[PDB]
């Protein structure tokens, strides 16, 4: 399965609204009715840190400026306003298939 | 609930390093421990998952113990292109879903 | 390969070249569906289609009401995990676990790590995947197959109410509702067990369920949760020998060895599985179940070869029941023929090969077909294997009918022989 | 017509008027669903009518795949069947056989012919019939009736698949999805055996469903072949007689005929059926499988006219087991009332209309319409027919507890007396 | 709450604390189902949804014609309303009492009076609200709603078809196709018995379920109707108390309380159920069948406390059988361990906590999780409850092996000692 | 088959009021009765339905008689709302629909 | 279950016909396939009395005039020719639910 | 696998004339005949069907002759208007859909 | 079932197609989906002989000329090119319901 995610690069203002598409190969249904997309966030000079483990199920300890949005193979990944807290690089999986596949990853940035 | 992964890692090309991930703050055997890499410049890649329930491995030599709540990863016969930050990240116990909810803070492994 | 020997002392034929898979164990695992609180949609309307999701909401919802509604011991094992998923709080540890993902290890009040799968989410569809579809305003839906999609999802659910309602919540064998196929194999692989085991049990997968359990535990919190109790099958490739046994009596006075039934090897003993319910066979495997099992010392096979052997003592059954009957083993079958019935092998083509004279024989399945003993005709078993006839002197010429006891129910050869002894001494 | 007959003598009532159909052979036919070998559909799209019907082939693979992962003998006519089509060109044979019709009789390696019947043909329908209708390029389908049309055709072969998993491949009785009623109507017409069986066959269906088997053979090369194994009738019309028995004691020493069970003539002799679930009964018909049958001499029905005949040994068990209770017949029921317990016969209007005295009795099921017998209420049996009552000395009174051995748990007349002048020797 | 005592002297564990629910008698109830007397629809057309209406029309009739094709005994009650229905004009009554609500009580020829309910009117459903819609005219269909709304409707049908053709038309335990949940409780509630029995009844509707018998009665006039036979629970709420027996061997001759299973007083008397099948164990509630009942003085109970009691002669059987086994017991189990077979008790976390000597013992399931004698792992019960051990000696140290009588198959504590007395005086 | 029921009725404010109603030409126990009130210038309003096979009651005390097939409603606390013609109905045995097929002639209390 | 009839008043010359119309607040389909809608009428100075039993089916006793109809939530009531005989007040019914609910009463009378 | 039949044959009208059909190639015992009437000028006519595997008949009288693998058609009373053609053809062996794979030369029969 | 066959002659010339179409009162879809229709060639001077066994499949040694099509109640024989060993008349069959019926029969014949 392969998870194309879109834009690679995303140079946001303080303050703006950021989204982030992540478009899978495949329809990530799994047998039972849930669609495990989960959003990840890799702080510079630290490890990947979960967001979003359910298409839209922000995890604990998130704020929620973090919106997950999507279904079927098309998803979306919102930040309400960015912070200086959210450069980073943001990568979606899926772990519903027989090997998890992330995103390319987008390197959000300052303008 | 944590992970911590051994130092940075200096090796020649041919050799082998093994990385190990010790686990904290939680029942080991409940889970599995998925194995990534990071090549820099380049995105996340999933290598290999065992289960400290099962044993059960998929794709190197990734191995876990139970004792020491401990799990490891050997790769051999290291290439340039092996020069990578790798990762462990608690998943699954068995043939499910994979969440990759904690990770560990990486081992720099330099070929 | 299967290889029967009839023994004609003792009108008993063994059929070796079997290989063990004896239940010696349980695997509970939790198998958990999600539930909507949902009890009706808001709106009303004259929509055909929603009438349909509404008429089948109604049969969810009382699925659900009727779930709420809900020697040894053989569920022993998924009772103990079921009463522990009813205790305060356990039932939280299973929403958590499995918040994230389908599969996951839960540790019980009692301390067991219990591997928990959540097979269907139907809180997630109905929520999240059906009610957005309707249209409260107009109280209409687009299109019909969402009607059908409904029904598909929504029958699992009704289908395992349906067994757990008539079943009075313990359901065995487990079928296909409660765990499908390719779930029945993951959940195999996943078992903490060694590969010997895993390529059994999956090669027979049929027989795990005749062997399994279902046990519908909670229906609380928006959680239906039953422990399925899968079978551990500690022995394996150990040899299993089956003892048929048909009556030999004087051509009068009959006898009978009443040890019929599977003999596997275990632990450097026997397991004797004497009900013949509780094995299932297979090509060459033969799955007993060991709850219904005796443990005998390893002399017990020595009663095939010497039935007056010092090792053991060797149970037959003692009587005057002088009556014609056949015994259609694995590779043959025996025939006990006495009196004025007339017993004859038959075979498709050529038609009766053999007519059976007074006393016990026995006919391999090669050329015969079919066994007529009086009124009663029998099928022979067809099964490819190599048949040897040990010919011997009928024990039950040893004896006289003065001092046979001939009315033990159940009894042994050195019984008979003290209770002889008993009759001469006084005689 | 039923008629009953109570023998106070002896505390048993023998309830004649009744028509064999006993089970004395096998008849295997080969029932085949011709499969399709499709992977998937090849277009992928979001119509969601094509999703539907790719959830639907999902459920026919892993149907196939289901189905590839599959004293006496039941089953050794099918299972012998069943083992010749696994030979290797045995499958092509059928194929080639059902190539232009869907019956046909095919002449196996054995040389025994079967007639083979192809009930369902999927591999027609889905590439056929089904792919065709898959526009590829928009990978959309026009009309939903084809999806509902391709859950019923698929239906079958699901809830095939869905019988042989839970029964490892053998199922009895043969369901309606193995066997339509329409096609075990056909089936029977189409057996080489007489009109009267045929007759009989036809208007007892449901008593054939009771007796067939039906065993999964093949599913190779698109095929899918189970063999069901029909029960033939080679016994019929025969006089049939049911011996009820009760304890008879003495008001204590207790006797009671053990040979309880269906008698039926077959071939000069009586087919003896102790078993009650070996035989099913109809209006008058009684259906008693042969395999579960013992061959007596046609003496064995004096025991019923005088218990001290010399033409036969009439079995008996001894006891002092004083225990009061009751035996519903048909046309009445055999009351036994001993010790303080009260023993009724009550009427549904007229309330209780008998109160029984110690020792056995028996009442018509005129008039009575439940029996009660201690803390027992028994419903009475309210078949119409004649009933009658032989008066007679009963014969437990001609014994003394002094030397009755009152332990036996089965034996005969001759050999309770030849015990009794044992005892009356030391004597 | 559940408490046991295992008493030392005898090998024998009484599981004391539970409530009865005795079915003492039966209540008939008669439903119907009005049928179409339907052949075809009229008009022929290329509608593909019409198509699927005739194939399920052609469902529908079959389905009409496979139903119209159709000690003690348990459906005496229910053959009786059968058999009354089948007189002339018999269907009528329920016709004209149905005519305006869909509950009705019917006088019929014997008097009786059945509560009978219309669950289904096909009748209504295929004249009035599925003909019209067909457009004979154009033999066609505006909507597919209607093809899946008749498939509902329908479906109960041919459920209800399907389970008495494969069961012969007498079907337990009642299905939900038979009678639903709603329909049950309902139906219970509508009984002319005291609110006790409905509370119990309405609580335990899994347990009613399998204690009731559908049988299938006529098909005539259009008119569908099976008699469905629920049980009556008479007595209630009396004590329960069930004996768990394992052998006793000296340390050899074994002795064996042959009396196992429940009692339960009654009208002042001991109901006495031997079969395990008869009893089904709610929580605390025991319901037995009684018609599988012996009827016991009250003092049956002092053989718990004094085996060899005056007022009660203890059943008993000897045998030389010195095999180890285990009895699990509810709130325990009892381990005889003989031989060289190891014994252990062992619990989850800290392993084998108690390794059994020889003799007969018994350890709670307070700490204990499973049980291993010899080959085979038992599991305990958790059930929550207080045990209570019992110290005594063994009563089979009292007797000698020199004239202990080792062959009873089923005896008593009088007649042993009156056999050894025998054995003495000879000696 | 009728339904015959007692004379009219004058009572006080606060007094207690027994309703009779005597069957006649079908077996008393195979039905309910229903009875309903009937306001001057009001309509039809059911008050109370009893069964003389189970004795079952649904909503003033509804009794039946077995054994004189006759059934009683007694209205206590009575208020000058409370006058009014009260019929009784044959009705449904059990849980099933009402139909009320015979009515009485009507007893009208005055109060 | 609410029952709405209308009209109230029915003022119908002699031989003309009639209609009555009485709508439910929810469908009065049964979990059988039957509508369980009754009309009665009240002769003056007499008990209610049957006259359709189910949506369209005429008691014993009632002449052809009357005639049924309707289906789900709303049903009719009409009369071919109103004669003499026909004056009174008509109540439909509803049994099919926990409690009968009647109508307001429709008084027709004669102009 | 073939089919022979009986030569030709001229009657008299009133008589009976019994074709025959002998069969070689196959075995006679796993099909059945079906017999076929071609009139002059006129389509072909199914006649009958005879089992060699049940004896089962459908529709002059049939038989076949399993020891000599023969099939016979014999048609009594023959009138001007029997002068046909008859054909033999291996058809199906019980009450499956026939298929008539294999056809005799034909006996013309003249009345 | 009445098989009817259009048309009746079919006069082609040498070398180009010929089409023969025979349409059922009924629909030929037997219980299992196949069509069970059949198609024959009667050469002039000897029997007929099966060319289509199902609504398409070509019978063992006829050439490829002979194309089956069809659905339903309606179907279609054709010839790609009409030889001399053509000549004959063909007759559709049904053999799915209890009495076989044949065609009227085409008489091809050569211009």
């Amino acid at each position: 399965v392969v998870m194309t995610q879109s834009p690679l690069s995303l140079p946001v203002t303080l303050g703006q609204p950021a989204s982030i598409s992540c478009r899978s190969s495949q329809s990530l249904v799994h047998s039972d009715t849930n669609t495990y997309l989960n959003w990840f966030q890799q702080r510079p000079g630290q490890s990947p840190r979960r967001l979003i483990y359910k298409v839209s199920n922000r995890d604990s300890g998130v704020p929620d400026r973090f919106s997950g949005s999507g279904s079927g193979t098309t998803f979306t990944l919102k930040i309400s306003r960015v912070e200086a807290e959210d450069v980073g690089i943001y990568y979606c999986m899926q772990g519903s298939h027989w090997a998890p596949t992330f995103g390319q990853g987008t390197k959000v940035e300052i303008k | 609930v944590q992970l911590v992964q051994s130092g940075s890692e200096v090796k020649k090309p041919g050799a082998s390093v093994k990385v190990s991930c010790k686990a904290s703050g939680y029942r080991f055997s409940n889970y599995g421990i998925s194995w990534v890499r990071q090549a820099p410049g380049q995105g996340l890649e999933w290598m290999g998952w065992i289960s400290a329930y099962n044993g059960n491995i998929k794709y190197v030599t990734v191995t876990t113990d139970t004792s020491t709540a401990t799990a490891y990863m050997e790769v051999r016969s290291l290439t340039s292109d092996d020069t990578a930050v790798y990762y462990c990240a608690r998943d699954v116990p068995a043939d499910g879903v994979h969440f990759m909810d904690v990770w560990g803070q990486g081992t720099l492994v330099t070929v | 390969n299967i290889t029967e020997e009839f023994y004609q002392s003792t009108c008993s034929a063994v059929s070796k070249g079997y290989l063990s898979a004896l239940r010696t164990g349980w695997y509970t695992s939790v198998i958990t569906i999600e539930l909507s609180n949902i009890k009706e949609i808001k709106c009303n309307g004259t929509d055909a289609k929603v009438k349909l999701i509404k008429q089948e909401l109604d049969k969810y919802k009382n699925a659900v009401t009727e779930l709420q509604l809900l020697v040894g011991s053989a569920i022993a094992s998924g009772v103990a995990v079921s009463k522990v998923l009813h205790l305060e709080g356990e039932v939280n540890k299973i929403k958590s676990a499995l918040l994230s993902t389908n599969k996951a290890v839960v540790s019980l009040s009692n301390g067991v790590s219990v591997l928990t799968s959540k097979v269907l989410d139907l809180k997630n569809y109905i929520d999240k995947q059906l009610l957005p579809i309707v249209n409260k305003q107009s109280c209409s839906i687009p299109n019909i197959e969402t009607v059908i999609e409904f029904q598909q999802k929504n029958n699992r659910l009704l289908e395992i109410t349906r067994e757990f309602s008539v079943n009075a919540g313990v359901t065995t064998p487990v079928s296909t509702y409660m765990l499908t196929n390719s779930e029945l194999l993951s959940l195999i692989n996943d078992m903490p067990i060694t590969n010997d085991q895993k390529k059994l049990m999956s090669n027979n997968v049929q027989i795990v369920r005749q062997q399994s359990y279902s046990i519908m535990s909670i229906i609380k919190e928006e959680v239906l949760a039953y422990v399925v109790q899968l079978p551990l099958y500690g022995v394996i490739d150990t040899p299993c020998w089956k003892l048929h046994t048909s009556p030999l009596c004087t051509t009068n006075i009959c006898l009978t060895r009443t040890d019929r039934g599977w003999y596997c090897d275990n632990a450097g003993s026997v397991s004797f599985f004497p009900q013949a319910e509780t094995c299932k066979v297979q090509s060459n495997r033969v799955f007993c179940d060991t709850m219904n099992s005796l443990t005998l010392p390893s002399e017990v096979n020595l009663c095939n070869v010497d039935i007056f052997n010092p090792k053991y003592d060797c149970k037959i059954m003692t009587s005057k029941t002088d009556v014609s009957s056949s015994v259609i083993t694995s590779l043959g079958a025996i025939v006990s023929c006495y009196g004025k019935t007339k017993c004859t092998a038959s075979n498709k083509n050529r038609g009766i090969i053999k007519t059976f004279s007074n006393g016990c024989d026995y006919v391999s399945n090669k050329g015969v077909d079919t066994v007529s003993v009086g009124n009663t005709l029998y099928y022979v078993n067809k099964q490819e294997g190599k048949s040897l006839y040990v010919k011997g002197e009928p024990i039950i010429n040893f004896y006289d009918p003065l001092v046979f006891p001939s009315d033990e129910f159940d009894a042994s050869i050195s019984q008979v022989n003290e209770k002889i002894n008993q009759s001469l001494a006084f005689i």
